[PDB]
């Protein structure tokens, strides 16, 4: 520690002072130590670059060897993915995928199915639904009075596309693009058009059913639960120390948490779009304290 | 290539932000503070 | 909870004990 | 990764 | 009537920076042997919006004598 | 309104335009914005639906728990690839995107299988005016409400 | 090729700005060397309390036993020319308004409509508090009336707690508060900026104790 | 604040009184320093200097970074009010009122005409139920287009077009307080220029080595 | 005082009771 | 026509499956809560992160040095952020978790601190305190201790 302080105080400032660039640019007076430092930088860069080349290229050859040793129309598959993407994401939310190339340039994926999901172009009402097991589907189809190779091939190419998307999600970034006429339409629809009869019915519930029970809930669970918008009620305590939710599914329906004070709590509470009210007391509740 | 014609005259610090009163108002502001100078 | 250090200092603390 | 809205990459 | 005090109970450091930046932006230097400089369309548009080029109807030189 | 500054009102635009980085001298913009805005566009609290919702929960519990018992056991010892995009209104996703630019972290409270949880799942009046002029109140330096003063006086009592 | 020339133009403009700064400092030194000798030094901040977003390291220039601040150079010369352009535009509009008459009456009529709308807007935001029975107006819209020279006179209480302010064309001395005003405007100066704005515009204020 | 809470300020020798007969040598400067005949000045780490000066612990903060308020005196360090039993919501608001609810997560999304036009004009008109005026919208948009100039020139500099140093001086001239913090402005232009040429020479030498290593196994 | 005269010749008539 | 009945029945089983799954999630998380608060009381969690031991304190500079390197990840909170204690692992191979109460978080780091907290925080445990039963217990126990002495 005694030598470390002297190191930090004198050597590194003088190391930069010798490595300063008022004499570096003049190549006609480069000393031997300057050339040694240049060689050190070049060798470090060579080591790092070759190491990352080997580290990047190793799993590619690994998967190539795995595939070598291991070794319903495409329009219909695209339409089935289209139906699932129409089910999943709301209208007015586009997602572009960029793939990280080995050289270092981000390439545009024009074949991503999040690029043109919402853009337009008896048995097939069943082929576009993979949400019920094949055993139940066959048992029910016999009860209907009516092809197993079709479902087998659907399963095979489904798992193929699943593994390909798992492969392509490793080195990729994503960019969202919005459709503001649709954002404004959802604004008019569910923010000024939110006509729920529960305008201010959140705290008087606490006051009435004081004689109920609430168990304890964690914090980061509450944040991760509010990010996915599973909460339609957030009721604060006056002193920013406690919470009483009235949650929309499960049992019991109301909990207790305690909160550390951060603005991003306000940001996430508003980002989820959850109603906010205020539980106001008398003075006699604070006066008997 | 569109803003650059004005930005070349807007690279000159920020006078529009500096200008916020009149000349007479600024003169009154100058003359009405303390007599240190 | 709230400790009273001499020369009049009230220090806030963790839960208790 | 996070969210990388157009104007980060375009401009 | 109109009265004033040279000794207000106001803030002190804010007045110091007000006066210092007033000196830094103007000083005392005037000039006469200079010509007008045409502003960019942004500056002209904003001054039109604030109405700086609105002409002096307030003074009774000849602006309000006829009306 | 001071807890959630967004109105889910004119302080928004001043806060996002001017306040985000000496004198700055410009308070007139605030008034010119708010007063330059012309508005041109039953006190009965029903207790029934919020009472019916938990009864519906009570009804659903029986089937949910029986299905859970029939499927899963325990022992003692796709979509857009960001999760917040799921099951929210479109503006919820639009305002979450401004935060998720820097705050990608969901804090990931899906893991519980540590040593702390052994169990694992198995999916299957002369001087009075002089007194008035004497008193030094010119510097305030306090920085509430009169009912608060009432309870303070009662508490002091 | 285009961006290279844009870079060259920016370089030339900043070179001219630096040259103007150099020759202005030379002129300052030549003009004020008659007083004393230079004591240029970067005076370290003695406050240690500047949490108000205030700059540090006040450069104290002394030419002997005197005080002087180093000014900007090209900013002042832009301001002089733009003030001159403002004045010549005013002169042109004045001359063309005593030459023309029809646009003259149109101009004063448009200004009358401006004043009418301003008055309607500023008096749409008042009330008569019958509990304490005084004409109370939102203090927020008071600087608006300050900006458009709507304030007739102001009587300021002692201890700077509340105001009584008259409006032109009216006979009421409205009662307007300051505590919520500074609670709302702690970020732009507050009552200090307000008072110096009536003082800069020469609004008559009278200090009274009650 | 004088270390900006870091607790490591840069110690610098401003002026050294040299004995008549010597040269300005770093060793003689150190000899004056150990006898304290050189001006030891402390500079905050906020001023990003190209040369890392010797960073020593801040004398004011004792390495803490937290200072007790000298306005709060020992005699007036105590209250008599029953605040701990009777904490009201206004203490919660008082500790709340200095964290500002970050607007930056949307402001850094406002560098776009559509998003900033939605946030700046239309959405308040929708929720509040009113309409703007023409001059109000014009002044809003004019001040906003005045504000966007800094990140416009920032993006122009970041592409590293030839002669970006002039645009970099433009960046440091338009708005200094943001210019003192961005990593996009390199402090020493020859440093990064010859480090770029040195990294280029390094990468060609690396590929020549990685190509010449392939001719010894056959 | 020109604005004072113009404000005097066309005095306001509003209500707003509170 | 009956394929639509097939579709609606598989829709019913899908919805009930989602209901059962969210039920299982909530059951799991309260089960973990009960497991923590039960296993802590037998001394089995003693020495671990949830029940650590007191050690030397930590200053402000050391605290942001811990936070900037993403080291401190389990934290305990008290009194409006005037007291924050950091819990860290120490090599004893046994690995034992220790408590250090950080000294004088001054006033206003929070706008940055919660900016840097959320990136490394995995689990918060805030020890919010009650006031009236605490004072009742304190005065009654003080009488008890002095009465037992006398
Ligand atoms: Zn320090
Ligand atoms: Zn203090």
């Amino acid at each position: 520690h005694h030598e470390l302080t002297r190191f930090k105080n004198e050597t590194v400032p003088s190391f930069i002072d010798w490595n300063k660039w008022e004499h570096w640019k003049d190549i006609r007076n480069w000393d031997g130590k300057r050339v040694a430092a240049l060689f050190i930088y070049a060798f470090a860069l060579l080591l790092s670059c070759q190491r990352v080349y080997v580290a990047i290229q190793a799993p590619r050859v690994e998967r190539e060897r795995r595939e070598l040793t291991e070794s319903p129309s495409p329009g219909n598959i695209e339409k089935f993915k289209r139906n699932m993407w129409r089910k999943a994401t709301p209208k007015g939310l586009k997602l572009k995928r960029f793939i990280e190339a080995p050289d270092g340039t981000l390439v545009h994926d024009s074949s991503y199915v999040g690029e043109n999901a919402w853009d337009d172009d008896l048995k097939k009402i069943i082929g576009r639904n993979a949400r019920i097991q094949t055993e139940a589907k066959k048992k029910l189809s016999q009860d209907l009075g009516v092809w197993r190779e079709r479902l087998a091939t659907w399963k095979e190419m489904l798992e193929r596309e699943k593994l390909s998307e798992q492969l392509n999600s490793s080195a990729a970034k994503y960019v969202v693009e919005f459709d503001m006429k649709e954002v404004e339409k959802s604004l008019r629809e569910d923010v000024i058009g939110r006509t729920s009869e529960t305008e201010g019915t959140r705290a008087l519930w606490i006051s009435k059913r004081w004689w109920r029970y609430r168990p304890k809930l964690p914090y980061t669970y509450f944040l991760q639960k509010l990010d996915s918008s599973e909460v339609a009620a957030v009721v604060f305590t006056e002193d920013l120390k406690r919470l009483y939710v009235t949650m929309k599914e499960g049992f019991p329906l109301e909990y207790i948490v305690d909160i550390p004070l951060d603005p991003y709590l306000f940001e996430t509470i508003c980002n989820a779009g959850v109603e906010v009210d205020l539980l106001q007391k008398r003075q006699i509740h604070y006066f008997m304290k | 290539x569109x803003v650059x014609x004005x930005l070349l005259n807007x690279v000159f610090x920020x006078x529009x932000l500096x200008h916020g009163r009149x000349x007479q108002x600024x003169x009154x502001l100058y003359n009405l503070m303390x007599x240190f100078x | 909870l709230t400790v009273l250090i001499k020369r009049g200092i009230l220090i806030l603390i963790h839960k208790k004990a | 990764x996070x969210v990388y809205v157009l104007v980060i990459k375009v401009k | 009537e109109i009265h004033l005090k040279i000794v207000p109970p106001l803030d002190k450091v804010f007045l110091r920076w007000l006066a210092r930046d007033l000196q830094r932006v103007h000083g005392f230097k005037p000039k006469n042997n200079t010509r007008a400089i045409t502003p960019p369309d942004s500056y002209i548009e904003f001054m039109r919006l604030n109405g700086s080029l609105d002409v002096d109807l307030d003074d009774p030189d000849l602006a309000h004598l006829f009306k | 309104k001071g807890l959630l500054p967004i109105p889910m009102i004119n302080r928004l635009i001043v806060s996002l335009l001017y306040l985000t980085k000496i004198r700055s001298f410009f308070s007139d913009r605030w008034s010119e914005l708010h007063l330059g805005s012309n508005p041109t566009e039953e006190q009965d609290v029903s207790f029934v639906p919020s009472r019916r919702s938990e009864n519906k929960e009570i009804v659903n519990i029986f089937k949910i728990i029986t299905y859970l018992q029939n499927t899963v056991s325990i022992h003692p010892i796709w979509l857009n690839p960001v999760k917040p995009f799921q099951r929210s209104s479109l503006i919820s996703s639009f305002s979450k995107a401004n935060r998720l630019r820097f705050l990608n972290n969901p804090h990931h409270f899906c893991f519980y299988c540590n040593k702390r949880f052994p169990f694992y799942v198995e999916k299957a009046l002369i001087s009075e005016i002089s007194s008035k002029s004497l008193h030094n109140l010119l510097l305030s330096e306090e920085m509430r409400s009169p009912n608060v003063r009432e309870v303070l006086y009662s508490i002091l009592f | 090729r285009d961006s290279v020339d844009f870079s060259l133009r920016i370089k030339k403009r900043l070179e001219e700005s630096k040259k103007l700064q150099r020759d202005l400092q030379n002129r300052i030194r030549k003009r004020m060397k008659k007083f004393g000798e230079e004591k240029l030094f970067v005076q370290k901040t003695p406050e240690g309390e500047a949490v108000k977003g205030f700059p540090e390291a006040e450069v104290k220039w002394m030419f002997g036993e005197k005080e002087v601040v180093v000014p900007k150079a090209i900013q002042l010369h832009l301001r002089h020319g733009w003030k001159k352009w403002q004045e010549e535009a005013k002169a042109d509009l004045k001359q063309k308004l005593l030459e023309d008459v029809d646009f003259g009456k149109q101009y004063i009529a448009q200004r009358q409509e401006q004043v009418l709308l301003d008055r309607d807007r500023v008096v749409s935001k008042t009330w008569y508090n019958e509990d304490k029975s005084r004409w109370e107006m939102d203090p927020m819209a008071v600087p608006y009336a300050v900006s458009r020279k709507l304030i007739d006179s102001a009587r300021i209480r002692h201890d700077y707690a509340v105001m009584y302010v008259a409006l032109k064309g009216d006979d009421k001395e409205f009662y307007v508060d300051i505590k919520e005003y500074e609670m709302l405007f702690e970020k732009f100066g507050g009552f200090d900026a307000l008072y110096l704005k009536m003082l800069a515009c020469g609004i008559p204020t009278s200090v009274h104790l009650m | 604040t004088m270390c900006k809470g870091t607790g490591s300020v840069h110690y610098q020798i401003k002026d050294y009184n040299l004995r008549s007969g010597e040269k300005p040598t770093a060793d003689c400067v150190a000899d004056a320093i150990v006898e304290n005949r050189a001006e030891l000045v402390h500079l905050p780490s906020s001023f990003n200097h190209s040369a890392p000066l010797p960073s020593k612990d801040c004398p004011t903060c004792d390495g803490t970074g937290a200072m007790s308020c000298t306005e709060c005196k020992n005699k007036l360090q105590v209250r008599i009010s029953a605040d701990d039993i009777m904490e009201p919501p206004w203490k919660a608001y008082n500790v709340l009122k200095k964290m500002d609810y970050p607007y930056e997560h949307i402001v850094h999304s406002m560098k776009d005409p559509s998003i900033a036009n939605f946030w700046l004009i239309t959405l308040p008109q929708i929720v509040g139920g009113f309409d703007y005026d023409e001059d109000v919208k014009k002044k809003i948009w004019w001040q906003y287009e005045e504000s966007m100039r800094y990140d416009q020139l920032r993006d122009l500099v970041a592409k590293r077009n030839p002669g970006w140093e002039y645009l970099q001086d433009a960046l440091v001239s338009i708005d200094p307080v943001r210019a003192r913090e961005d990593p996009v402005i390199v402090k020493n232009v020859p440093y990064y220029k010859a480090k770029k040429s040195l990294e280029a020479e390094s990468q060609k030498k690396a590929q020549k080595g990685s190509r010449q290593r392939k001719w010894w196994f056959f | 005082x020109f604005l004072n005269n113009l404000l005097k010749v066309m005095v306001x008539f509003l209500x707003x009771x509170x | 026509k009956l394929r639509e009945t097939e579709r609606e029945r598989l829709s019913n089983m899908e919805e009930l499956e989602r209901k059962a799954n969210v039920q299982l999630e909530r059951q799991l998380v309260m089960a973990s809560d009960w497991s923590r608060t039960l296993l802590t009381m037998r001394g089995k969690l003693k020495g671990t992160e949830w029940d650590p031991e007191t050690s030397h304190r930590i200053n402000f500079s050391d605290f942001m040095k811990l936070l900037d390197s993403n080291s401190v990840q389990y934290m305990e909170y008290s009194n409006y952020g005037q007291t924050i204690s950091v819990i860290l692992p120490y090599y004893k191979k046994e690995i034992i978790f220790r408590r250090h109460i950080v000294d004088r978080m001054p006033i206003d780091g929070w706008n940055d601190v919660w900016k840097k907290l959320h990136q490394q925080i995995v689990n918060v445990e805030v020890f919010n305190v009650d006031v009236v039963p605490a004072e009742v217990y304190t005065t009654v126990a003080t009488f008890v201790v002095w009465s037992m002495r006398l």
